[PDB]
RNA sequence: UAGUUGCCAACGUUGAGUUUGGAACCCUGAACAGACUGCCGGUGAUAAGCCGGAGGAAGGUGAGGAUGACGUCAAGUCAUCAUGCCCCUUAUGCCCUGGGCGACACACGUGCUACAAUGGCCGGGACAAAGGGUCGCGAUCCCGCGAGGGUGAGCUAACCCCAAAAACCCGUCCUCAGUUCGGAUUGCAGGCUGCAACUCGCCUGCAUGAAGCCGGAAUCGCUAGUAAUCGCCGGUCAGCCAUACGG
């Protein structure tokens, strides 16, 4: 708490851009150590993993967390497949 | 070892009775390296077997290795011969710290509060006749008047 | 039920009595005490008034009840949301860093 | 021990000194703004300096061989390189021990 | 009242030296508290033989540092024209003032 | 199957080091530095004034002597004046060679070179001797033993040889070795010297250990 | 406390009978004087200071009980380090060297029962790629 | 029967058909004297032709451990894959049969 | 015991410090334990 | 022999800092001596040596270590480095972001913590060594239950600090119970390092409290301050997955 959570500036100008007009503008990500302030709710967001990106849409109980949580990049289905 | 001529060493008394028997019963107590522990494991069990039996407790532990103290045993041998056991006897020093090996580990199996009692109630015991430690004599003793003959 | 919808024994003495309740360890055992500045006598022998005194306080803690639906509700958020942590828990495997080759026989084995 | 890594670490060792008093100034302009209040702006500005400035991105290697590994920060060479300087005379009282 | 410290890894070399010091100093009028050695430091290193897997072939060195400690007292102009004037060996690193 | 270096067996009572000096421990790794930046640019320096020859193309031993604003270097040589008397200026432009690596004007330097008194009675330019003879692909053991013949003229009591490698342009490599004389490694109270050098064939690469009985002491 | 300051002028320097023994990293200032039979350690009784464990408090009177002068003297000492053994033994051989300078008649007792004999064994150093001086680690074959 | 198997892709990836080899050959040497021991360690590799310069040559490494204090290694080569486990799996029936020679002495 | 690391016995082998195993006597020790009479 | 940054004593503001006397104690580091079957007995081929007194701190190699012959395994490393030949030069090279090296039915090993009463929790009191440290180690004092956050005395270190040594002694309680044994797993709330802590760091405060009652066939270490057992330090290091490694 004595420090703010980390969130880029190249994530921060483009959420902050959009709040201006308000409507989906889709979007590519690479931070996966970003923390979701409520100002970017109801849009929808690309998380890099190792591979590409996952778009994933934003609910009100992911505020706290990190974008990186959700966004996988193991790629595990089973055992000896 | 291959040199057959091992050091006699400083076998040692404790400070109140100063006899050597003692310190050797309280060697084979400890396991992780302190011996003012065993004190409070000793000399809370024999002023117990003076609590119990009105009398002093040298007496009583000289008594037990006297009576646990076989005198004879027997190891396997099959230089001659295939699966052997013929007996061998004991000497003075190896069947005292003989005796004190079987005497503590029944302490310890016995049920008891502490090792003072489950001590303490050995010794009185097995200076009775009837003892854990005395049945293994017993047993011991069986094998070799078993195995009388040398085969 | 002695205090808290449990029946505790009644031999015991008191600080290691109440550790039994879901919601009481080691460390708020002694707060309690400490707040009421009594003696841990033996759990029987304790008066009514006194002992009605420690089922007064001893509720002002998630002590069972929401306690039990506070953490089966958390395990949920994840769960629903989908973050890392929560696959993990439907997985029936750690999410707090854990290697997983050769470890984890508590888990693996509360399938 | 590639010499493209040997040359990439001299960039970051310039880049630090390059940028190195700001980053002071600016640990100290973090500490001591309240949260919520311009303190985005000065975390803001600490993302935009170049990231081979930093100094937790060194890494010591070898003098000689540029090796990543068995460092040595009062003698500044590798494990094994190093031993052979103790023998053949070449470090003041660096003599074989027995204790 | 001038301290001074020196230190060095030669024995040999540093008590030559250490006897320069009472030389340059004992032609001039003023008395010297003996040399007391300080208890000296040794700095163990333990490094590997081969670049590969043989971990318990090991080969520790250590640096010996013989430090020593000589003060005068009842400093005079002649005296630190004396102690400048008088060359060290190599392997010294005096210490003049603390 | 190791025989440690002897050098490092007997730093303490027998042999000396090549480098007197003393600094702080976190400043000790600078001064081997400079001390490499100097021993390094002596031997890029007389390889290129001298024509590439089997003779004085090297040196035997370079000995660094630190003190505040002065270091004082010693170079070490067999035969000085084939690249030293040559050159007036040579001797001069080695210690611009150095200086400007090594501090403004500051902490200057004073270099000599001393002739040893046996030009190959050490094993630094014995090595060299028989180097210069592989790569002219002179024999095997005739620059082996010719070595061992003119040693007997720096009258030395003991010494031992061993090459490994490729000799004979074989595809399997071989080890093979000479002793005469005495030469003791686990004797702590002896003097022996000794040097290890490469050399590059155009087919793979020599070793060559060479160890110099001298003295009992 | 002041008693022991009282007796001691200077310290246990500036003294006549003196005894400065030592074993196992223990050092152990010994000055005997004429007394009523006590022993005291660094200004603390010796079974507040031994923590009453019996042997200790015999090997500093061994030296002692030799000789019938367990009651004649007072025994004043100090300790440097090492643990409460190695102090209490190292001082074994204190006060055997200072009897020594009350008379030089009966060294033979206490040489024929070994007691003079300082025990030189100390704790092994550990070795490299091993758990201990001598513990080897387990591998299977 | 009831013994475990162990097998290991040296310098190359372990096919089935060789493994159903590796079975077939061992399981008739170790069958014999099957409550004697509880495991076979198996190292398969190779050299030469494509891979490396020199001859093809493919070894077989065995090892076996006994229920009692019994050590076996085996190491040959051959220019197959199959003929180094057919010359192994010989040695180790002739080794495993000297043990009992010796248990059985009598 | 040394794996309980909320007791002293434990913060001593993980390398910690909090109620257990204070720095000095001046730490916290927020919950002291009744007499036994 | 030398006498401080150590040792002995006097003084007390005080035990954070000072001053005075002593070199007689102890330690620190130079230089020497001391241990060689040297002396006596027995035995011995009139030998080597062997078994024993004595003396001495230590006696038969005083204890420990470095030390590793000719050679063996075409043993190991081309990824410390250096290297012959071969191979890729709009890629087998060059720079960055993110990911991975930390995934997981299982199997094979090395270790750590335990199954408790020779024990466990709390309170009080004692006793070490070797090391590390000026962009550093950080005292005292003030905040927070705490990790930590402010002030920054001293210490280039025989001065100061890291630094509380722990086992152990005294006293209260727990009385053979999956327990006041055991501390895995998970949630919540916080701190520090750092541009960055989700995958993937270390810690604090609480609450949860798995398996496990000394362990098959088999198998390892150790012959003295050893094994067993207790804790401390260091290196690499912003930080640390170190229960490791070296002391
Ligand atoms: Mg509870
Ligand atoms: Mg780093
Ligand atoms: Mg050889
Ligand atoms: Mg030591
Ligand atoms: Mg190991
Ligand atoms: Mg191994
Ligand atoms: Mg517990
Ligand atoms: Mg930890
Ligand atoms: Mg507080
Ligand atoms: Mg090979
Ligand atoms: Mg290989
Ligand atoms: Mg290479
Ligand atoms: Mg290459
Ligand atoms: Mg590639
Ligand atoms: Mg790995
Ligand atoms: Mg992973
Ligand atoms: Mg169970
Ligand atoms: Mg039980
Ligand atoms: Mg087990
Ligand atoms: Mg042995």
């Amino acid at each position: 708490l004595k420090k703010n959570p980390f969130v880029a500036n190249h994530l921060l100008r483009k959420i902050e851009k959009l709040n201006k007009k308000a409507e989906k503008e889709i979007i590519v990500t690479w931070s996966r150590a970003s923390t979701i302030i409520p100002t970017m709710i109801g849009h929808t967001i690309a998380i890099h993993n190792g591979r590409e990106h996952l778009p994933i849409y934003i609910t009100d109980r992911m505020v706290g967390h990190k974008l990186g949580e959700f966004a996988p990049t193991l790629n595990f289905r089973g055992h000896a497949k | 070892s291959r040199r057959g001529t091992v050091e006699e060493k400083t076998a040692k008394s404790d400070p109140i009775y100063r006899n050597r028997l003692v310190n050797m019963l309280v060697n084979r107590i400890l396991k992780h390296g302190k011996k003012s522990l065993a004190y409070q494991i000793l000399y809370r069990a024999v002023k117990k077997i003076q609590q119990k039996t009105e009398t002093n407790p040298l007496s009583v532990l000289r008594q037990a290795i006297r009576g646990v103290t076989p005198d004879i045993a027997v190891k396997a041998r099959r230089v001659g011969g295939s699966t052997h056991q013929v007996p061998i006897e004991i000497g003075s020093t190896q069947g005292k710290a003989l005796a004190i090996r079987w005497l503590l580990g029944a302490a310890r199996k016995r049920p008891g509060r502490n090792m003072a009692f489950k001590l303490s109630s050995e010794l009185v015991d097995a200076a009775k006749g009837s003892g854990d430690a005395v049945r293994k004599k017993e047993e011991t003793h069986r094998m070799a008047e078993a195995n009388r003959a040398f085969a | 039920v002695r205090v808290g919808n449990v029946e505790i024994p009644n031999n015991k003495r008191v600080e290691y009595s109440l550790q039994y309740i879901h919601g009481i360890g080691r460390s708020r055992a002694r707060q309690i005490l400490c707040d009421l500045t009594l003696e841990n006598k033996l759990t029987k022998e304790l008066s009514e008034d006194e002992l009605l005194q420690v089922r007064d306080e001893v509720t002002k803690y998630m002590i069972e009840g929401d306690l039990r639906r506070f953490n089966a509700i958390a395990i949920r958020r994840l769960k629903e949301i989908q973050c890392y942590r929560g696959v993990r828990h439907i997985q029936g495997l750690p999410c707090r860093g854990q290697r997983t080759k050769n470890n984890c026989r508590t888990l693996k084995r509360g399938k | 021990a590639r010499k493209s890594l040997i040359q990439r670490e001299k960039k970051r060792r310039n880049l630090e000194q390059k940028y190195h008093l700001i980053r002071r100034s600016s640990k100290q302009e973090i500490r001591k703004v309240t949260s919520l209040s311009d303190k985005w702006e000065i975390h803001g500005k600490l993302q935009s300096p170049p990231r081979n400035s930093a100094p937790a991105r060194l890494h010591r290697r070898c003098f000689l061989t540029g090796r990543p590994r068995a460092n040595y920060r009062d003698f500044g060479l590798s494990g094994h390189i190093l031993r052979e300087m103790v023998h053949t005379c070449l470090l003041p009282g660096a003599t074989r021990s027995s204790w | 009242k001038i301290r001074i410290k020196l230190r060095s890894y030669w024995v040999p070399l540093i008590e030559d030296s250490c006897k320069q010091i009472m030389d340059a100093a004992r032609t001039t009028n003023a008395k010297i508290m003996g040399p007391v050695p300080l208890p000296t430091k040794k700095r163990i290193y333990c490094v590997l033989k081969s670049p590969h897997v043989h971990k318990d072939a090991r080969f520790h060195f250590e640096i010996r540092t013989h430090q020593r400690l000589i003060d005068i007292l009842y400093p005079t102009a002649q005296t630190i024209d004396s102690l400048m004037q008088l060359d060290l060996p190599a392997g010294v690193d005096v210490e003049v003032k603390l | 199957g190791q025989k440690i270096n002897p050098l490092g067996f007997r730093l303490g009572t027998t042999q000396s080091h090549y480098s007197l000096w003393f600094s702080q421990p976190k400043n000790y790794a600078e001064g081997l530095q400079e001390d490499q930046k100097i021993r390094d640019c002596i031997k890029n320096y007389v390889q290129k004034n001298t024509k590439t020859s089997s003779g004085v193309e090297g040196i035997a031993r370079i000995e660094i002597q630190k003190r505040i604003d002065l270091i004082q270097v010693i170079i070490h040589m067999g035969f000085p004046k084939l690249l030293i008397e040559n050159r007036p200026q040579g001797v001069e432009d080695l210690k611009i060679n150095v200086q400007k690596e090594l501090n403004c004007v500051n902490r200057k330097l004073n270099i000599a070179i001393t002739r040893i008194a046996k030009p190959y009675g050490d094993p630094n330019i014995l090595a060299e001797f028989i180097a210069g003879q592989l790569k002219s692909r002179v024999s095997f053991r005739k620059a082996m033993k010719k070595a061992i013949e003119l040693t007997e003229q720096a009258d030395t009591k003991g010494i031992q040889i061993q090459i490994a490698g490729r000799i004979d342009g074989k595809e399997i490599a071989r080890i093979e070795w000479i002793r005469e004389g005495r030469v003791p490694l686990q004797t702590i109270r002896a003097k022996i010297d000794y040097c290890a050098y490469t050399v590059r064939t155009i087919y793979g690469v020599l070793g060559i250990k060479i160890w110099i009985f001298m003295g009992e002491e | 406390e002041k008693f022991v300051k009282s007796r001691l002028p200077g310290g246990f320097a500036a003294q006549t009978v003196i005894g400065t023994g030592r074993r196992k990293c223990a050092i152990a200032r010994v000055v005997l004087q004429e007394g009523t039979g006590k022993f005291i350690i660094n200004y603390r009784d010796a079974k507040e200071y031994l923590q009453g464990n019996p042997l200790w408090l015999q090997y500093v009177k061994t030296p002692l009980a030799t000789l019938g002068y367990e009651t004649n003297y007072d025994v004043f000492v100090k300790a440097h380090g090492g643990g409460l053994s190695g102090q209490a033994q190292a001082i074994s051989l204190g006060v055997a060297r200072a009897l020594l300078k009350v008379s030089a008649s009966h060294r033979a007792p206490l040489k024929q029962e070994g007691l003079l004999t300082r025990d030189s064994r100390i704790v092994e150093r550990k070795k490299p790629g091993l758990k201990k001086a001598r513990k080897a680690p387990q591998f299977s074959k | 029967s009831s013994v475990k198997l162990i097998l290991q892709g040296r310098n190359l990836e372990v096919s089935d058909n060789v493994r159903s080899h590796v079975e077939d050959k061992v399981g008739k040497s170790v069958a014999k004297h099957s409550h004697l021991v509880r495991e076979v360690d198996v190292r398969l590799s190779a050299r030469g032709g494509d891979l490396s310069k020199g001859p093809k040559l493919r070894r077989c490494e065995v090892t076996l451990f006994t229920k009692r204090h019994g050590v076996i290694r085996a190491e040959e080569d051959a220019e197959s894959l199959y003929s180094s486990i057919d010359l192994v799996s010989s040695i180790i029936q002739r080794k495993l049969r000297k043990i009992k020679d010796k248990v059985s002495d009598h | 015991g040394r794996g309980d690391r909320k007791t002293a016995k434990g913060k001593r082998f993980n390398h910690s410090f909090g109620n257990a195993r204070p720095k000095n006597k001046n730490k916290g020790r927020g919950p002291p334990k009744a007499p036994i009479f």
